[PDB]
């Protein structure tokens, strides 16, 4: 019926980008700019935040698949964006796609693009739609979190500084292969958890059931903690090896 | 495994003919050679990358992957021309959709004038489509093109509905700027005559309020061929856009620009007197003017037209065969 | 786009309603014959019909009556189209000149009705105020007759009755009264409403009675004398006026059923009724008179006075004399005597007028060798079966081979000087298990006969029952001679065996010339025939051998020899066999992409197909490969009941609508659709049913010089007995003939002011487009009937092009030479 889009971490030692030669660290750094490049361009071309992750989750599908080496990462980048937004229903044409990589790319980067940038786009969507199976429809950690953040009952400004930390931490977690490890809805829920330890809240006392210390498990069932607190440590991992800090 | 769409090839099919052409595009009746069932094949063409992949099939594989009903038509998979071998670039093959074979459409059987319905073929046709209706609605979906030749149905007496091209979701708190002129001229509702371009779900209500008219006299009840024209004959019928049936018809832009002939009064219930009682209550509901006034898809299964209709009695319509033949 | 031309080579001959009455001047009765399209006016004198007055009309013929309203010295005639376009006309004669008024005129149709499955009924009061219309399911429309209605307003009366099957005004009520049998889920019943024209709806009627029998089919308004109504049935004919009710059920009439009815005596004391087995009976309505002075019906009676035509009208007019208007054989004028003759009966033939009938099938050949041909047409119905042979010589020449069953498909076989003609007989279920036929034919009186011993279906193992008194249809292959049309043999098929096909050609290397029919097994269970075959006889010494015999999955609708292989259509496959060496035929090839292919013509490679609700489409075999192409399509949903190729890229197709239409192939390969889609580049509204399509020309032919601007000749035969002509034309020679009709409709004055241009519009019940394409060849041929003002009138600013000359002023006299070189087409 439906594909399977979630490894386990251990898998990640075996992706193609690894069997020829690319390091770890290197295939982390490369899906960070290539994500990150994704969302720049976005960005500045003023798209939808699920139009940019939809985008993410595609390139971070095609590299399940396909070798770094093989692929130039921010030609994939852009060809996800271009699908991307005719799946969400905020299209882009080609042509502008490229222009505004142009701004955000060096010479020796955009050099990915070959002669005629738009062409080795526009031909690569033929191998992206096969390659994610043609399975289109992406639901993303932005809606779960909106979806239980609304059922929290209490301080106004408390709940709604979660929110805004735990979106900032949702943004953050596209640069990883959380997106490829767990559902959107417990990356919602640990974006919580980890917004909740950070500000000192305790979250149970904003549901309906303030005596159910595991609160999450009236929004995702069947979630231990240490799926949480694996997904938390990863977050923060981005922003102990960078110099940036977290929000609060 | 079953899911990984794109990579089989059309080779596993026999093509028995073309079954369709048009605005959808190329549609092949064929057959698997595997498993030896009837199927129906899209010809999508990326090959003029224009725009790459063409939106109107991303809509219709997104959205009917999502849907599941049995009122609805299944995309059962996607299928590819031979490629070329490691030359992405150089492959412009297309891609196949492939659905299930659909024996007839209602355009062509009523359009070859070959069919006869009842008040329970008539029953039995709505309800299912309704309840189609119902589950893409409750999905927040507007089909948004909602004609004859789009309802497919079996000789077994099931409907399901088809073109998703120009579908789209809705958000039932916050209004989204759409496409304004989306429905065929004659399925076409009246606000979307007057351009209003946030329509809600209830476009697709009146389409097919449209149809249930349209079932009873073998004829559409709206056959124009400009804006102006259909609004006109939809004014003589149901009473001409005024501020006190259609409380926000201001608001409309074209509500100063497009004005009917006369204010009519509204004559439905005169005209289609020939209609049985339950049904022409749910006539007078579906082609009302007001968007706010018009019923839903649940409350038309809430009818007494079609609330106890068992669905287990399909009751097929009346198929032509050797009889109309001789 | 493509251009072509239509005319009429004979006219419609069946007739479709009689009427009598004094429509010319008060004082001569007339009788006004309607067929299709066409008006026929006579006056009865003495010894038959002296013909006064014909009119064409643009319109289907549905309603015809005669009436006088207070004020009037003679009969109006109110006519109502198919296309619901109404008028009255009069008759007005100045001396020498006869011309037709339209005295009020309007179109009825409704935006909204579902159109009723007894079709349009018209009526008009006794005291001729109001026209009652019947044309949809649920609605009741009058028009009333006031002196100020010349355009033929209208409301209606909502009718809760939806079902009706026929309704009268009734005589002798106080107002307006509508008598209708309707047919609800508890039956059928009788039924009275009264007519309001000051509160415009129905008020209670005088009487209410219920249970007529079930198959009531037919209601009588009777004068005064008696009042009241009389119900024809099935087995029963009962009469319902007030609390009166008398029911006669003679076991006569119960062994056909009774179509038509007319009053003889205008007390209403008796009336004539005819029944589909072309008997004709006297009703009689037996006066009982009270001391009280009041007259009451005593009793019911019905006697058989002997046989007509087929009847579709009946007409008493004067003397003893009926006409007979039939639609499925001749009409005619017969004679009733007070005493019958020695074989019993009293009716006797007086004249009879051709009717070219119900033409199912036809092929033209040239028997004479007069290098122009001749029509063998399938003409006629049951026992009114006929084959006409057409010449022509200024008239047409019909010889007739009368066949006493039903023709359906003819062929011919020049190597036998004979030709083969499929039947149908009817049969009825008696006493002994087996059938009796009701009267010798064609295939029992033949001179030779054989029976199918078939053993492919002898494996039966299905059960099919059999009641006594059922029809069943016996179907045969009769072999004709050509000289003398005496019937040779006659080939009986098997039980519950249908012949749909028959072509006669030589196969493969088979140097024999053979008859091939191709069948379907018909059983009243099956939905779709799923039983066929397709046999190969021999003609050979005045005996037909049976060569060889394939059985198919379906119904073998059509078949046409291709390339000295067989093409045949089962059911949705379009299958070519081979004739092998061993005289059997192998299957090649296979299309499987319909629903029913119904009709088969080929020309090189290329093969169109004619489908029951697809439209047409081209195929093509690729000998390279052996197998069938799609070559193009046409993807507008249509019900075809007859094609033909014009050339290769120009395919023409008949609609059951009755509407023509030319397919083009797009030959621009920019894109493979654009090849694939035929496009619809004709329409045409004809007027007539269109079964068979022939290429050839009754010209006369045999060197060719003068050749006109038409290019290429197909004929075409109707159910109404139409013979038609298509051929085409360059595109500059369309144009001017446009251009001219469109200058002719502005001078002709129509009947009834029916537009022109509205009557040849393509017309469905869900469509209605402008004709393209066609050039009405009948309203050409009339710039030479109009008067020479008309004519002048017509030809100012006529310029043509493409000629020597870019544009070239156009004279009357140049029109007349050229609309007499395209009158000599037919
Ligand atoms: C045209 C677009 C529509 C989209 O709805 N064609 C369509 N018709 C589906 N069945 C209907 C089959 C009807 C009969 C088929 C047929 C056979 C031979 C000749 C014909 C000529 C004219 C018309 C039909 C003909 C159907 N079943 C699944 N699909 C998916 C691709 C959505 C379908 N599409």
């Amino acid at each position: 019926t439906k594909p399977c889009w979630y490894w386990d971490k251990k898998d990640l030692a075996h992706t193609p980008s690894q069997l020829e030669g690319l390091d770890p660290a290197t295939e982390a750094r490369y899906r960070r700019e290539g994500a990150r490049f994704i969302f720049d361009v976005g960005t500045r071309l003023g798209l939808h935040y699920d139009t940019l992750a939809t985008g993410i989750i595609y390139f971070h599908r095609f590299y399940m698949f396909h070798s770094f080496k093989q692929f130039p990462r921010y030609v994939t980048g852009a060809c996800c964006l271009f699908l991307a937004g005719k799946v969400e229903e905020t299209p882009k044409k080609c042509k502008d796609i490229i222009k505004t990589a142009r701004s955000l790319l060096n010479d020796v980067q955009f050099g990915q693009f070959g002669d005629d940038p738009k062409e080795e786009v526009m031909v690569l969507e033929r191998i992206l739609l096969q390659t994610i199976k043609f399975d289109l429809q992406v639901e993303h950690p932005y809606q779960f979190l909106l979806k239980y953040a609304k059922q929290l009952k209490g301080d106004k400004n408390k709940i709604q500084k979660l929110v805004q930390m735990a979106w900032t931490f949702v943004n953050d977690s596209l640069c990883t292969t959380l997106s490829l490890q767990w559902e959107p809805e417990i990356i919602a829920v640990a974006v919580m958890y980890l917004a909740g330890r950070l500000c000192k809240f305790e979250i149970q006392e904003w549901t309906s059931k303030p005596m159910y210390r595991r609160w999450w498990e009236q929004f995702v069932q069947d979630v231990p903690v240490d799926v949480l607190e694996d997904i938390c440590h990863q977050i923060l991992d981005l922003y102990s090896q960078g110099k940036q800090q977290m929000p609060h | 495994t079953e899911s990984d769409w794109g990579k089989r090839c059309v080779d596993k099919f026999d093509i028995i003919g073309i079954i369709g052409e048009g605005t959808y595009g190329q549609v092949y009746k064929a057959k698997d050679k595997d498993t030896g069932e009837l199927v129906a094949l899209k010809k999508v063409r990326l090959d003029n990358e224009k725009e790459g992949f063409p939106i109107t099939a991303i809509r219709e594989i997104k959205i009917l992957r999502q849907l599941i009903h049995r009122s609805v038509v299944n995309m059962k998979e996607i299928v590819t021309d031979k490629q070329d071998a490691l030359d992405f670039k150089k492959d412009k093959g297309a891609f196949y959709l492939v659905f299930e074979y659909m024996d007839h459409d209602l355009m062509g059987l009523l359009e070859s004038g070959l069919v006869h319905f009842s008040e329970d073929h008539i029953k039995s046709f709505m309800k299912q489509l309704m309840e189609g209706l119902e589950y893409c609605h409750k999905k927040n979906f507007l089909h948004r093109d909602i004609k004859c030749s789009n309802i497919l149905l079996n000789n077994s007496g099931q409907i399901k509905l088809a073109d998703f091209g120009l579908a789209r979701l809705y958000n039932s708190e916050e209004s989204r700027p759409y496409t304004n002129k989306v429905i065929t001229l004659w399925y076409r509702p009246p606000e979307l005559l007057l351009g209003e371009e946030r329509y809600t779900p209830a476009i697709d209500v009146w389409s097919c309020g449209c149809i249930l008219g349209e079932l009873f006299t073998k004829k559409p009840i709206f056959q124009a061929n400009l804006e102006l024209a259909q609004l006109e004959l939809i004014s003589r019928l149901c009473g001409s856009p005024c501020p006190a049936v259609w409380p926000d018809v201001i608001r409309l832009p074209y509500f100063n620009t497009m004005k009917p002939k006369k204010q009519y009064r509204r004559r439905l219930r005169e005209e289609f007197s020939f209609i049985p009682s339950a049904a022409l209550d749910l006539l007078d509901h579906m082609l009302t003017l007001d968007p706010s006034k018009r019923c839903t898809a649940e409350q038309t299964l809430q009818s007494d037209f079609l609330k106890d209709v068992e669905l287990s009695k399909m009751a097929p319509p009346d198929l032509p065969h050797w009889q109309d033949c001789h | 786009m493509s251009y072509n031309y239509v005319v009429t080579a004979q006219k419609p001959t069946a007739v479709n309603g009689c009427v009598t009455g004094h429509f010319t001047s008060a004082e001569d009765l007339n009788l006004l014959i309607a067929k299709n399209t066409r008006l026929e006016i006579y006056v009865v004198t003495a010894e038959g019909l002296r013909p006064v007055k014909e009119v064409g009309m643009y319109g289907k013929i549905a309603v015809m009556e005669l009436f006088r309203p207070k004020g009037e010295s003679k009969d109006l005639l109110f006519i109502l189209t198919a296309k619901y376009n109404a008028c009255i006309l009069e008759y007005k004669q100045s001396g020498e000149s006869i011309d037709i008024i339209t005295r009020a005129h309007g179109n009825v149709q409704d935006r909204i009705g579902r159109p009723s499955e007894t079709g349009i009924i018209g009526i008009i009061d006794p005291e001729c105020r109001m026209i009652g219309l019947r044309l949809y399911d649920g609605l009741f429309k009058v028009i009333p007759l006031d002196r100020d209605n010349k355009e033929l307003k209208a409301f209606n009366i909502r009718l809760e009755e939806l079902h009706v099957i026929d309704v009268k005004f009734l005589y002798g009520c106080q107002a307006p009264t509508i008598c209708f049998v309707y047919q609800d889920p508890q039956g059928r019943h009788v039924k009275t409403y009264e007519v309001s024209l000051r509160e415009k709806e129905f008020n209670k009627g005088p009487w209410k009675q219920e249970n007529v029998e079930a198959e009531a089919s037919m209601v009588i308004a009777v004068p005064e004398p008696f009042g009241g109504a009389i119900i024809i049935g099935q087995e029963s004919i009962t009469y319902h006026n007030g609390d009166k009710y008398l029911a006669i059920a003679p076991p006569i009439i119960k062994q056909s059923t009774i179509v038509c009815h007319n009053r003889v005596d205008p007390n209403g004391s008796r009336y004539l009724l005819g029944d589909m087995e072309g008997r004709l009976f006297m009703l009689l309505l037996e006066k009982e008179e009270q001391m009280d002075g009041t007259v009451t019906l005593k009793d019911l009676r019905v006697e058989l006075l002997g046989e007509t035509s087929i009847a579709e009208c009946l007409t008493y007019l004067d003397n003893g004399v009926v006409f007979v208007g039939s639609r499925l054989g001749d009409s005619q004028l017969v004679k009733l005597n007070v005493d019958s003759n020695e074989q019993g009966s009293y009716v006797v033939a007086m004249e009879t007028f051709t009717n070219l009938g119900p033409i199912v099938d036809m092929c033209v050949v040239d028997l004479e060798r007069q290098g122009q041909g001749q029509l063998v047409t399938c003409s006629g119905a049951f026992k009114e079966g006929s084959l006409r042979i057409i010449r022509n010589g200024q008239k047409l020449h019909i010889r007739t081979v009368p066949l006493y069953e039903s023709p359906r498909k003819i062929c011919y076989q020049e190597v036998s000087q004979c030709f083969g003609v499929l039947s149908s007989r009817i049969e009825v279920q008696d006493t002994s298990g087996g059938t009796t036929a009701l009267r010798p034919s064609a295939s029992t009186q033949a001179l030779s006969s054989s029976v199918s011993s078939s053993k492919l279906f002898s494996s039966s193992t299905a059960p099919h029952e059999t009641s006594f008194g059922e029809e069943v249809e016996v179907h045969n292959l009769l072999i004709i001679d050509q000289h003398t049309f005496e019937v040779l043999h006659a080939h009986q098929f098997l039980q519950n065996e249908y012949a749909l096909s028959l072509v006669s050609c030589k196969l493969g290397k088979d140097p024999n010339t053979y008859f091939i029919v191709g069948t379907a097994m018909v059983y009243p269970e099956e939905a779709e025939p799923k039983q066929g075959r397709i046999v190969v006889f021999q003609y050979s010494d005045g005996k037909l051998q049976t060569v060889a015999e394939k059985e198919v999955k379906g119904a073998v609708y059509s078949m046409v020899e291709f390339n000295g292989k067989l093409l045949a259509s089962i059911n949705s496959t379009v299958r070519l066999y081979e004739w092998t060496t061993e005289k059997e035929l192998r299957t090649e090839c296979n299309h499987y992409n319909n629903i029913m292919a119904l009709y088969l013509k080929t020309k090189g490679d290329f093969i169109l197909v004619g489908d029951l609700m697809r439209s047409v489409l081209l195929l093509a075999y690729k000998p390279m490969e052996g197998n069938f192409e799609e070559i193009a399509r046409d993807f507008n949903p249509n019900w075809m009941s007859a094609v033909e190729i014009l050339d290769d890229d120009n395919f023409l197709g008949a609609e059951n609508a009755f509407n023509l239409f030319v397919c083009q192939k797009d030959s621009a390969a920019t894109t493979d659709e654009e090849r694939q889609h035929l496009q619809e580049v004709g329409l045409f509204h004809l007027g007539e049913f269109v079964n068979v399509f022939c290429h050839g020309s009754l010209v006369m032919q045999n060197l060719g010089e003068t050749s006109t601007p038409t290019q290429g000749s197909v004929l075409f035969g109707t159910v109404n007995g139409m013979i038609g002509l298509v051929t085409s034309l360059s595109e500059s020679w369309y144009n001017l003939l446009l251009d001219m009709q469109n200058r002719l409709n502005k001078v002709i004055k129509s009947v009834g002011k029916i537009e022109h241009s509205f009557w040849r519009s393509f017309h469905t019940e869900r469509k209605t487009e402008p004709a393209t394409g066609f050039i009405d060849g009948d309203l050409i041929e009339s710039f030479l009937d109009i008067s020479r003002p008309k004519m002048q009138e017509v030809v100012a600013n006529l310029q043509y092009d493409d000629g020597s000359g870019m544009k070239r002023e156009a004279t009357a006299d140049d029109l007349i030479k050229v609309v007499e070189e395209l009158t000599r087409i037919h």
